[PDB]
Formats: structure tokens, C-alpha cells, sequence
RNA sequence: UAGCGGCGAGCGAACGGGGAGCAGCCCAGAGCCUGAAUCAGUGUGUGUGUUAGUGGAAGCGUCUGGAAAGGCGCGCGAUACAGGGUGACAGCCCCGUACACAAAAAUGCACAUGCUGUGAGCUCGAUGAGUAGGGCGGGACACGUGGUAUCCUGUCUGAAUAUGGGGGGACCAUCCUCCAAGGCUAAAUACUCCUGACUGACCGAUAGUGAACCAGUACCGUGAGGGAAAGGCGAAAAGAACCCCGGCGAGGGGAGUGAAAAAGAACCUGAAACCGUGUACGUACAAGCAGUGGGAGCACGCUUAGGCGUGUGACUGCGUACCUUUUGUAUAAUGGGUCAGCGACUUAUAUUCUGUAGCAAGGUUAACCGAAUAGGGGAGCCGAAGGGAAACCGAGUCUUAACU
């Protein structure tokens, strides 16, 4: 389909299979959660009744007193030691296939589009590694959140948007869902573009 | 991912106890006394609901049955006379009329006695 | 929009949880019934128990023997023939395929359908209709 | 609050066979 | 860990094509001079397991 | 999976393939040539790192307030809005942070240059004997003595030596492959008593280590050993001068400090059981799961002047707690003195079914590589073809000499 600029006012081609597809909604979902969970790192634990410190010896006779039958002093049912399922280190990645990964990237893509969200402009670069520079780049283009997509990586670009909270800056092979989603407005060069279609395909 | 149960349970109690407000030593106290005398209560009111129809059906049956003979003619004679002479006043306005309007009451009992004859 | 995607309806159903309450259905034992060996923590019994008559795995009689020979010979069909390598097909270059596996070293061609291509196999064993059918296709057969 | 120690058998040995 | 197949259900029942196993019969190994010819010959072929019991050979053998 | 197995419960390979990492040598000996490479130990020099550190940008006015970092208005820094503190929430008040620098002295690492010690290269020869193997008894290999190869060993025996010997799963012949009975060798691998930084859909004082409070302490035991409870004033002690009751008390009432003293050290919030004082109503002729339905009177308030609400409740109909276990419980069958807190279907890997999503006669990768949730990697697994014990055949196959 048909890609719009609004500086150079320049036609650019694009497959409509990867910019004009319908939107999936569970499949983007899915996508999308899974990309949360293997954010995770579930660094935790707690001691069952076996690994907590004491000794097994039985708290009193089983017969002749007046009280509860007690086994050990770390059973769960006691105040100081116990935890019944005690939680351990887990891995909460989930499988994704690489065609269920490109098919809800390819159906982002399509909507950012559909909802005016992705602007496509010619190279984007700052003279100097200063933020100034940046802040007052974006302000004539009335973008506050924006993520700047660019072909090729350039520590003055990274520099100057390491201190603005709002912006990011990202090369086109380290495109992940919920950067696209989460962010109000995306701006891809016109290198850019072009890589994500060899890579989506 | 610890939960504290701390607050949904004082107000799971609270909300039992405001319903066992009024209740004698622990059963307004306590809240396993007062639990079990809320349910308790609670099956009195859906057995009650029904006993109080048949409860005011009876008073009124009573009313009626000492208005009627009051006026010369038995509870049952009085009824039959009524469905003879085609007349729909149920119980409750019976009882209700002769407690009030002797006058209106002693028609009936006079419509009732023609349609008997 | 982070916060409006939503799953497909059906997709989940928030499990079972047992023991919690009388009006969430299965509490109170949590549909393990009463008493028995099954309602006990870690009860039950192993596969093939029968309550100690004799299994059925072992009122039976044990039969055959085991051919290494099987696990060493494979079957080519005939719609997967013809997209090996131009037009030539042999016990080798069907592992690059990957349609055998490197292990097998026997292969037999069986009547699968849909072969065009005119093809060339030596070495393989064609049943009878994989002869007939890359015949007609204008293949031929030789050892 | 502290369990008791001594426990002596509470129980009298008088068995009613 | 994977599960275990059962090493002695592997070696007497055999899966089919439409999910049904094919097992030997139980009476033809021994004291067979007795017996007639026909229940002999009836008992030779192999038998399809029966629906009651399939379920528990299901178990026996997950893999095969 | 093949196998092992009272062929029960169970145990469970190898060949082969894909990866990480790769490095080969020496003695059993003489000669020629003899620092000839590579190594280990002691000096010098370069680089880097550790052990102290230095600089480090940019805000003010009004409103609320005990106090603003908050609201409102207008500014500036950012290769620094990572964090912590500051009288409520700070990019611009402070410590820091990105960034750029720093070592008299001691040190690890990678190089170049000296010394010490064994030691290059070529020819010829040699090439590990009470050993291999065997009998008996055991053990280890997935392999429990079984038809049982292979390895190790207590006991008794015992070769050939390269025209020789070992192995190829009883064993024999033919072939293929290797050379035991002498040794050395970093890499990928396992763990954290300890040190630094960083992270967490981990805990937040009955939790988290037994121990957030000088806790393995108090305390218990002859001893090995067992083993607690206990966190929170306020921004700042500004921790209550002084007066009065009292026993030069305790405790209290004033005064003062503070935004707040029902924040006074018995100190944030301050629930429940439990214990009290006051007010309204009821109760000393009335029998029982103590409620429920009806209901007079009284005391408070509301509009209207009749009721509506709140509390109490004479009198009256009906009514023998809950849980558990049972054919069946008010049962005199079990359990609970009460309150608060804690306390029981979880987790990992496989397999089957259902729902849902992707792709579709195809589907999908694992380890691993990867400036890395991407992309590579198709080793492999499942499916499209079954029948037979198997050879084998194949939309057929098996059964049988062969099928109506």
C-alpha cells in the first residue's frame, strides 16, 4: 500500500500484506503477554517444612497429654516455620511460534497505520549529542511520546534521547510489540521501513 | 505474592455482627454464636413469611365467625350464602367491615341469609 | 492501547480451586468424595491395578519378537519423490532431502498420488503401482 | 502459653473389663 | 520426568491403524490335549481388546 | 526406544546426529648435531585493573499550610529526571548520577628484553610377564548367570611377544580395526564460607534467616543438644521550668514546648474478645436453642397535626444450636471457652482430551550462536499407509495349498 510522508511529501511502496492486514485482536494478545512474562526473572523462594531450621524431635508424647497430636515443630499448622508449598525459582518464558511473532508485529504495524500513529519521514539525526537539540526538534513536529526507529544506529541520536524519558530510540532489528503499542507515536526512517519488510517477509 | 486477610475478614465479621445486632449475651457478641443465630433467623423469616398469611387468615375467619353469630347465623352458613348471592369480598375486608361498620356488616349477613333461602 | 487488548472468549477459564467456601460447588473434600483410599493425600493406585486380580497385562500371553531390521528401512511416497533433487533419486541425497533419515539404509517407494514430474530411481524398490505411476509420468526403474 | 513438662499420667489405672 | 511405559503390557498388545490394540489369546499354551480342535482353532487369530478394558491399556503404554 | 526384570514393581542404554571447547606429548637408548623451540623460577620496561580520591550542569514569585519538594505563573540544565536525604510529592537545596581525570607505595593479568635449570632436529634399535587368558567366589557395565560378550578383583594357575596379540555381545572361520600389561596434559564442566555492584509481578515484624531490637542471647538439659519473646514519640527533645494534692512517693491536675500531649517516653494508627460509668425502654406469678411473625405502651426526633423514623418491648402463634460421621442425631456420639493473627489441592517435566490462536499436507524447533524476548540453528519430533510374530508385501495385507 501506500505510505504518506509529511516533509518530503515522497510516494513509498510497501507490501499491503505487512501494512494493510486485518488486525488480530487474540493474536496480538497472546503476543503481547508473552512478551511480559518473559520480562520476569521469578527470583524467589520460601522454606517448606523441611528446610526450615529446628530439629524433628517430637514436641511431646503422642498419647497421655491433653493437646493436639504435634509431629515436629515445623509443621505449616505452626506459628514460626512452615509455608505448605513453598515457592521455588521458576522460568515464566513462554513459547511463542516465530510465525505467531510475525503475524502479530505484521498486525500492529497495519493498525499503527490505520490509526494515523506511524509516521514515515526521510533520515532523522542531530548535529550535536544534545538533548536541547532533540527537545526542540520534536516540539515544532508536535510529538511529546514518540519512538524513533532508524536503520542504522548513531551514538549522536542515542545520546541525546538517553535523558528524555518520553522519546526512545531503536534500530529497526530491535523492534519488540510492546514498545510499538505502548508508545503514542512512532516515527520510522525511510531505511528503517525498508529493513522491516526484509526481516518480516 | 503474600495476601493479607486481615481486613476482608473484620469486615466479613462486622457485617454479620450488625446483623446480629440486638441478640442476647454472645449471639450478639461473638461471632461464631452470632453467625449461627443469623442464619437461624434467617430461616425463621422465610418460614414466618408463609406462616403469617395463614396467621391473619385464621384471625380474620375468628372476626368474622363472631360478627356473624353476633348477628344470628354460624361462619359457615354465612360464607355459603355469600358464594349463593355471588359475592367476592374476601376475608381480610369481611373481617375489616365488621370491626367497623356494623350497618355494612349486617347487610351482608341479611344478603346472605335471602340467598340461603 | 496497552490497556484494551483482550483474549478471545473461551480462551480461559480460571481453573478449579478446591476447598474454598460451600457456594463455589466443590468444597468440602473438593469433589474427592468421602472416605476411601482415592480421597487420601497421595492415594490411589498404580497403572493396571485391578484391586489385586490379575492385571490384564498380565493374564495375557506375550507374543513376537522385536526386528532390528524395521528400524532401519523407511517408505517414500510418491508426492514426495519428485522435489528431491532435479530428477534423480538413490539411497543417498534422500538424507539431504531429509524425507529418510540418515540411520535408514533401506527405502521402498509406495503409490501416494500425485507424482508429475518424470523421475529416475535407483537402488529403491517401487511396490507395484509406483512403477506404474511414474511410468506414465515417463520415469523409469533400474537397479 | 508454655507446654508442661512433667506430664504425669492424668489417666487412673482402673480398666472396666 | 517423561512417563514409563509399561514394559510388560508393551510386549502384548500391539496398536492399529483406528486406535485399537490386537492382543494374543490367553488359553493356547499348555494342557492342550483335552481341548477341541475348534476352540484350539478358534483361539489361533489375534483379538481386539475390548472397550472396557481399553482404557486401562491406554495408561499401561501413553507412548505406544 | 533396544534390552534387563519373582519378565512383577521397577531399572534403562548404545550406535548415530546437532552443539560448547579443542592439544597433543614423554620414558623404558645409543650415535651425529648440542641452548635447538617450548616450559618453570628470579630482574628490568610498556599497557591494563585492584587498594585512598578530585571536578561534576541548571529556579524563582504568589496561594494553601506547623513546615512545601504541592497548586498556580513564567524560566533554565540534560552524554546527568538512576537512587537517597531534606518539616507533605525536588532534573534545577544537599549527597550523588552521565562524563572527564587521579597513585609516593604494594599488587594480579597480557607482552618485549636478561639470568638460572631440564631440554631441539636426523639415523638405527627398542616398544611395558606373573601380565593377557583360564578354573573357583564376588562386584561393575541398562544387562539379576541367563545362550552372556566386555571390565575389575580375593584365591589357584598361566602364554605369544609382532612371521605376534586384543576386539568386533555364546562360539568358529573369513574379513575390518587397534596395539594392553609406564606416565604427563589447560578448554568447554560443578559449587560459593567470603568481597563489590546491580536486579526482583520476593517478605514487610505470628511474614522474611532461629535472630530487623549488643540472638544463637535469655532460658532448658549432666551432656551431645534444644532454643525464644522483643521494631515504630516528634521535622527537630523543643523529653514538660514552675505551681498544687501526695509519704522530700507513685499517680494526677494546671502551666509551658509543639501543627498535634486521648504524640508524655506504659509514647504512630489503636480493631475484637473482655471490664466499666451515664441515658432511654423492659424486667420481681413466670417455665425451655432465647429467635421469628403479629403487637400495645413508653422515650426521642421529622414534616404535618396523621403518620414516618430510631430505641425498647409487655402480651401472643410457630420454633429442640453448628460441624463431623452415619441407614438415622436436639441427641446423653465426635470437635470447639472467646477474640485477633496464621493454617490445607501447589510446583516441575512428560502424556491424553476440550476451548482458543497461528500455519496447513504440512506443522515446529531443542541445545547452542546471537550488542541477544529479534534473527539464525530443522539435529530431531509428530502427521500424511497400513497389514504381519517377522522376512516381506503394500491400498492393500495377514490367515491358508487357496478362499463362496
Amino acid at each position: 500500500m501506500e505510505l504518506v510522508l509529511k516533509d518530503a511529501q515522497s510516494a513509498l511502496t510497501v507490501s499491503e500484506t505487512t501494512f494493510g492486514r486485518d488486525f488480530n485482536e487474540a493474536l496480538v494478545h497472546q503476543v503481547v503477554v508473552a512478551y511480559a512474562a518473559g520480562a520476569r526473572q521469578g527470583t524467589r523462594a520460601q522454606k517448606t517444612r523441611a528446610e526450615v531450621t529446628g530439629s524433628g524431635k517430637k514436641p511431646w508424647r503422642q498419647k497421655g497429654t491433653g493437646r493436639a497430636r504435634s509431629g515436629s515443630i515445623k509443621s505449616p499448622i505452626w506459628r514460626s516455620g512452615g509455608v505448605t508449598f513453598a515457592a521455588r525459582p521458576q522460568d515464566h518464558s513462554q513459547k511463542v511460534n516465530k510465525k505467531m511473532y510475525r503475524g502479530a508485529l505484521k498486525s500492529i504495524l497495519s493498525e499503527l497505520v490505520r490509526q494515523d500513529r506511524l509516521i514515515v519521514v526521510e533520515k532523522f539525526s542531530v548535529e550535536a549529542p544534545k538533548t536541547k537539540l532533540l527537545a526542540q526538534k520534536l516540539k515544532d513536529m508536535a510529538l511529546e511520546d514518540v519512538l524513533i526507529i532508524t536503520g542504522e544506529l548513531d551514538e549522536n541520536l542515542f545520546l541525546a534521547a538517553r535523558n528524555l524519558h518520553k522519546v526512545d530510540v531503536r534500530d529497526a532489528t530491535g523492534i519488540d510489540p510492546v514498545s510499538l503499542i505502548a508508545f503514542d507515536k512512532v516515527v520510522m526512517t525511510a531505511d528503517a521501513v525498508k529493513q522491516v519488510e526484509e526481516m518480516l517477509a | 505474592a503474600r495476601v493479607k486477610r486481615g481486613v476482608i475478614a473484620r469486615a466479613r465479621h462486622k457485617k454479620i455482627l450488625k446483623q446480629a445486632k440486638g441478640y442476647y449475651g454472645a449471639r450478639s457478641r461473638v461471632y461464631r454464636v452470632a453467625f449461627q443465630a443469623v442464619i437461624k433467623a434467617g430461616q425463621y423469616a422465610y418460614r414466618d413469611r408463609r406462616q403469617r398469611k395463614r396467621q391473619f387468615r385464621q384471625l380474620w375467619i375468628a372476626r368474622i365467625n363472631a360478627a356473624a353469630r353476633q348477628n344470628g347465623i354460624s361462619y359457615s352458613k354465612f360464607i355459603n350464602g355469600l358464594k349463593k348471592a355471588s359475592v367476592e369480598i374476601d376475608r381480610k375486608i369481611l373481617a375489616d367491615i365488621a370491626v367497623f361498620d356494623k350497618v355494612a356488616f349486617t347487610a351482608l349477613v341479611e344478603k346472605a341469609k335471602a340467598a340461603l333461602a | 492501547r496497552l490497556n484494551t487488548l483482550s483474549p478471545a472468549e473461551g480462551s480461559k477459564k480460571a481453573g478449579k480451586r478446591l476447598g474454598r467456601g460451600i457456594g463455589s460447588g466443590l468444597g468440602k473434600t473438593g469433589g474427592r468424595g468421602h472416605k476411601g483410599q482415592k480421597s487420601r493425600s497421595g492415594g490411589g493406585v498404580r497403572r493396571g491395578f485391578e484391586g489385586g486380580q490379575m492385571p490384564l497385562y498380565r493374564r495375557l500371553p506375550k507374543f513376537g519378537f522385536t526386528s532390528r531390521k524395521a528400524a532401519i528401512t523407511a517408505e517414500i511416497r510418491l508426492s514426495d519423490l519428485a522435489k528431491v533433487e532435479g530428477g534423480v533419486v538413490d539411497l543417498n541425497t534422500l538424507k539431504a532431502a531429509n524425507i529418510i533419515g540418515i540411520q535408514i539404509e533401506f527405502a521402498k517407494v509406495i503409490l501416494a498420488g500425485e507424482v508429475t514430474t518424470p523421475v529416475t530411481v535407483r537402488g529403491l524398490r517401487v511396490t507395484k503401482g509406483a512403477r506404474a505411476a511414474i511410468e506414465a509420468a515417463g520415469g523409469k526403474i533400474e537397479e | 502459653n508454655n507446654r508442661p513438662v512433667y506430664i504425669p499420667r492424668p489417666r487412673p489405672p482402673h480398666p472396666r473389663l | 520426568p517423561k512417563i514409563k511405559t509399561v514394559r510388560g503390557a508393551a510386549k502384548r498388545f500391539k496398536k492399529t491403524g483406528k486406535g485399537g490394540f490386537k492382543h494374543k489369546h490367553a488359553n493356547l499354551r499348555h494342557i492342550l490335549t483335552k481341548k477341541a480342535t475348534k476352540r484350539k482353532r478358534h483361539l489361533r487369530p489375534k483379538a481386539m481388546v475390548s472397550k472396557g478394558d481399553l482404557g486401562l491399556v491406554i495408561a499401561c503404554l501413553p507412548y505406544a
